[PDB]
RNA sequence: GCACAAUCAUAGCACAUAAAAACGUUAGGUCAAGGUGUAGCUUAUGGGUUGGAAAGAAAUGGGCUACAUUUUCUACAUAA
């Protein structure tokens, strides 16, 4: 299994968004311009309206990879704030060290 | 306003750029 | 051929031997693909279909179903400046790409003509 | 700002493959979405998280396999073993509420 | 049955060569090295941690395959390999005159799996501009042409190429430009003439 | 006149690699490279040599029928060059229902292989000189009377190349 | 006393392209310590000496990363616990080179690469001229 | 008071290693990491990686050796082969520790797409530091 | 023996800062980072989709802006 349901939730909308990535690109093409007629542009808006809820870029939380924390993570090491210093603190994790100065 | 007439195909057989 | 194989298996058990050296691991390990290819190329491997420049950078000579005074180009120019400029992506991928708008203004045709612009 | 200026650019951004003619900011937005790549075509974005079930079913196919030893299920599996010799086990599917 | 063998140790000779055993990076086997090396913080009444269990040791890398005998015995057999240097450019102020053209070619590498860095495939051009047969108009032309890409203090004009996936084609692009630069700049169009 | 350019040398890949290696020999008091280099790990006698080396063979094997036998647990590539040397073998054939794409498969990978010929000749599709051949060789390289079983099916089916007969 | 013989066996061709010419070549070894980054410069300028490439050798300055994360779990916001991560460079700065040259200098030198840096390699490649570029009028 | 990677202080019998007697603020003072790889630099890529791929090194050793290793494992990266340094115990005979050590050479590297090593190194008991 | 101290780090010393600070007190905070002993759900206290999670009668904690002339605006290193 996964961490947490939501995790599972998380790794189907980025698999969505995989999917669904150059079809919303084409589609933003078309309304993020101001050389086309307005006419087109509404119908690229139901178009873009009409694609799967789970698809868009934004639903997507980037979590930690051990336990699943939506929030308190690094974007470097995917890790929570807790995780990354239990692996920081038994010297497992190359470079890192205790700050003093 | 004005434009201007580039050779894209002259300099692309040129500079083997086609 | 059966044979050809059976007999170069017989050559493989002779000249194969265990492991004397470290470098012999690693002698072996590089003609199999295993250890990288020194000096390290961060290109090894990808030839991106044999393709040069200029399918990448000149992208006009697929525009020719297209309006050529018409919105068209001045939206298409920007997408084909885009798609020159995109090192990420091959030069298959920007033709289903320029396809895709080929095919979605060839078939809304009411708009284009209600907007009361001519388009082909 | 002269026209001699303005011919200059216009012939520069074409040997360098820039916007020929001028077009404005608004517009120059579909310039960028497809010089660069998308967020969810990204390595750091679609392979995010690892596959977790990957990872679960070998590490328990090789448990049963007898290869590796994972205590964590091991205790697990004790201390199920004895709430169900105690008596508080795990009802059938279908019987809870109503039996 | 437990068997306990003593290491190398008692059997290393005094006069044997050292790159026979360590020939590639090794994990630093403590049998295999016949100096005792004490590594670790001491105790008030104690010593340092010997050789034997010590992950101190096993955590830092070794340079026992490096040794200057064994880089010598490496490089004598690599000698046949490389080329002689033509000593006709041992100043750049004959290189300057011979080979104008610079290429600035980056290369990386990282432990890991992976082999693609994005940064690799940017090829960087440096032409001195005294160094071509540039007219006046040419020259004031291809200044304008260009703009920040040439300076004036050194006279140098730089091609920042990142456009194309390979580095091969990066530069394939990059003479591509420097064609088409030194070319346009000779045509005199319409509006030139205002 | 003055330029010098001097000329390239092109190695193999591997060549540099051979010419570190000649330069170390055989240490004397070191044991092989393929034994773990810890005392308790260190082979004492001859038998114990042997037996090593087959106990380490037999967890690479295990490991690789692991390997084979799950490889939904290793289709995820992480390195780039893509190496087919730890990807999973496949011992099923992709076709089924053809006859004739039935067997090219089956007979690269003993006892299933039998029945492929039986399950062609069920529906009495024609086999050419090709395909037998290699089923031939298929047993001629595994395998007393099924011989003359399979034997019969070569010569009393179709007219077969003699070449492809005596081999 | 048991010594092989016939042990050197190279495969060594001499192609009839002009070999490449390098003006400039700059390796800029990063790590996280000073001893291992110390002992590898000690490394690569006796492994240049011998080839007698002539390298040149400094320090950039070093690079520290430090950030803040909270102490506690749950809630604890006035006492925090500060991370760093040095990076320090070592800048070998070779001069002359040649096309098979730097390849076999770049060979014993990424090879026996230590785990914990790394290596940034910037070539200087020297070009005299490209073709439409020599005495062309358009 | 801390409580991160601090074993606390028994009566004065318990045994612990050099890595465990040192606390967290000890790193690179007195003691070093367990794992060195180029992810963790400055300007470097492909941290994340590296961590969970050491981090599922770990908990499959663990459950690999179970009882008879000594202390951590040292994850050591170079040129796209890994290798990991292990201190074992004499509790299995050599028949069986070299069917495990042939059993994960390959599995990790049909797993991880990548050359592997894997060198142990037995030890009579667990090397006690400090007080024991 | 653990603390204190010393040492280490803020790339030279000294100072300072940082770091460290044992055994225990507050059944102090955290089952909601994560796993968990005990007791409880299993056609539901489990898993999915859509739409909403206001608002301020009022009190209060911490911050930013000021209440100007040692001020405000403009060009600008601070003589307008
Ligand atoms: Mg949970
Ligand atoms: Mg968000
Ligand atoms: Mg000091
Ligand atoms: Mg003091
Ligand atoms: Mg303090
Ligand atoms: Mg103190
Ligand atoms: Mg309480
Ligand atoms: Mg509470
Ligand atoms: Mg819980
Ligand atoms: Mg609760
Ligand atoms: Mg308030
Ligand atoms: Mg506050």
């Amino acid at each position: 299994y996964y961490v947490d349901w939501k995790m599972l939730r998380d790794v189907k909308r980025r698999k969505m968004a995989y999917e669904y990535a150059d079809e919303r690109l084409r589609i933003n093409s078309l309304r993020k311009n101001t050389i086309l007629p307005k006419d087109l542009q509404e119908v690229a808006d139901e178009e873009i309206a009409s694609l799967p809820r789970d698809s868009c870029p934004v639903r997507i939380r980037n979590r930690c990879v051990m336990t699943s924390r939506p929030r308190g993570v690094k974007r470097r090491w995917r890790l929570s704030r807790i995780v990354f210093r239990h692996l920081a603190d038994h010297g497992q994790l190359s470079g890192v060290q205790r700050a003093m100065w | 306003a004005a434009a201007a007439a580039a050779a894209a195909a002259a300099a692309a057989a040129a500079a083997a750029a086609a | 051929s059966l044979w050809d194989i059976e007999f170069a298996k017989q050559l493989a058990a002779v000249t194969e031997r265990p492991f004397q050296n470290g470098f012999e691991e690693m002698i072996q390990w590089t003609k199999e693909g295993k250890l990288w290819e020194f000096p390290i190329n961060n290109e090894a491997g990808f030839d991106d279909d044999g393709s040069e420049f200029h399918e990448h950078i000149f992208l006009d000579k697929y525009l020719q179903d297209f309006p050529k005074q018409g919105p068209i180009r001045h939206f298409m120019e920007l997408v084909t400046c885009g798609l020159s400029k995109n090192p990420y992506l091959s030069v298959k991928q920007k033709v289903e790409h320029i396809e895709w708008f080929r095919n979605y203004f060839n078939e809304k045709r009411v708009i284009l003509k209600e907007s009361g612009i001519q388009l082909n | 700002l002269s026209e001699y200026a303005v011919r200059m650019s216009r012939l520069s951004a074409r040997l360098f493959g820039e916007v020929a003619r001028p077009t404005d900011s608004k517009s120059m937005k579909v310039v960028k979405l497809f010089s660069e790549q998308p967020l969810a075509k990204r390595k750091e974005t679609y392979d995010w998280y690892p596959n977790h079930n990957t990872y679960f079913a070998l590490m328990g196919t090789l448990r049963f396999l007898g290869l590796y030893r994972d205590e964590h299920q091991d205790f697990r599996d004790e201390q199920l073993r004895l709430k169900k010799l105690r008596g508080k086990g795990k009802p059938r599917k279908g019987e809870g509420k109503r039996a | 049955r437990r068997k306990a063998l003593p290491p190398r140790t008692e059997k290393m000779a005094v006069d044997q060569d050292w790159p026979s055993v360590y020939p590639v990076a090794a994990p630093f086997k403590p049998s295999a090295v016949p100096l005792p090396v004490r590594m670790g913080y001491p105790v008030k009444r104690g010593v340092p941690m010997a050789k034997e269990g010590n992950l101190e040791l096993l955590k830092i890398p070794n340079f026992l395959h490096l040794t200057p005998v064994a880089i010598k015995r490496h490089c004598e057999a690599l000698k046949d390999f490389c080329t002689e240097w033509p000593a006709a450019l041992d100043s750049d102020e004959k290189c300057e005159k011979h080979f104008p053209i610079e290429i600035d070619t980056a290369d990386y590498v990282s432990a890991g799996p992976s082999i693609r860095n994005p940064k690799a495939r940017v090829v960087t051009l440096r032409v001195k501009l005294s160094s071509l047969n540039l007219d006046d108009h040419a020259k004031k032309k291809l200044i304008k042409l260009v703009g920040d890409r040439y300076c004036k203090s050194t006279d140098v004009l730089t091609i920042k190429t990142d456009r194309c996936p390979l580095k091969r084609q990066n530069y394939d692009y990059a003479v591509y430009l420097l064609t088409v630069l030194y070319h346009e700049s000779w045509k005199t169009e319409e509006w030139e003439k205002k | 006149e003055e330029v010098v350019i001097p000329k390239k040398k092109t190695w193999d890949k591997v060549a540099i690699l051979q010419a570190l290696a000649s330069t170390v020999h055989r240490d004397s008091t070191a044991a092989p490279y393929v034994f773990q280099d810890d005392p308790y790990l260190i082979p004492t006698s001859s038998v114990e040599s042997h037996s090593f080396l087959l106990a380490k063979k037999s967890g690479e094997n295990a490991a690789k029928f692991i390997i084979n036998s799950y490889p939904k647990y290793f289709q995820k590539d992480i390195a780039e060059p893509h190496i087919p040397c730890l990807m999973p073998e496949y011992f099923e054939p992709q076709i089924e229902d053809v006859s004739e794409a039935a067997l090219q498969e089956r007979i690269k990978l003993n006892y299933n292989f039998q029945q492929r010929e039986q399950s062609e000749e069920l529906e009495e599709a024609t086999e050419a000189d090709n395909e037998k051949s290699k089923t031939k060789a298929g047993h001629h390289l595994g395998v007393t009377w099924r011989t003359k079983n399979n034997a019969e099916r070569i010569f009393a089916l179709m007219p077969e190349k003699n070449a492809h007969s005596y081999c | 006393v048991d010594v092989p013989k016939d042990m050197t066996k190279p495969e060594i061709t001499i192609s009839d392209e002009p070999d490449t010419l390098y003006k400039r070549l700059s390796v800029l070894v990063k790590g996280h310590d000073k001893a291992v980054l110390d002992s590898y410069e000690y490394f690569a300028v006796l492994a240049a000496k011998e080839l007698g490439i002539s390298i040149k050798v400094h320090e950039p300055p070093r690079k520290i990363e430090r950030f803040t994360l909270l102490k506690s779990v749950h809630i604890f916001k006035k006492h925090r616990v500060q991370y760093e991560m040095r990076t320090l460079y070592r800048c070998l700065e070779l001069e002359h080179l040649t096309g098979s040259t730097a390849d076999v200098y770049l060979e014993y030198i990424q090879r026996n690469l230590p785990e914990g840096v790394a290596m940034e390699v910037t070539k200087t490649k020297l070009e005299q001229l490209p073709e439409h570029i020599r005495k062309p009028i358009w | 008071k801390n409580r991160a990677a601090r074993v606390r202080v028994s009566k004065g019998d318990k045994p612990v290693t050099y890595e465990e007697a040192h606390a967290p603020h000890y790193i690179a003072h007195r003691k070093g990491w367990l794992s060195l790889h180029t992810g963790n630099l400055d300007g470097e890529d492909h941290a994340a990686e590296r961590t969970v791929e050491d981090v599922f090194l770990r908990k499959f050793m663990l459950g690999t050796f179970p009882g008879c290793l000594a202390d951590q494992l040292v994850l050591k990266r170079r040129a796209n082969q890994l290798e990991i340094c292990a201190l074992v115990l004499r509790q299995l005979p050599p028949h069986k520790f070299y069917f495990l050590v042939g059993y994960s050479e390959t599995l990790l590297s049909h797993f991880y797409k990548c050359p592997v090593h894997l060198h142990l190194q037995t030890v009579p008991s667990k090397v006690v530091y400090k007080y024991i």
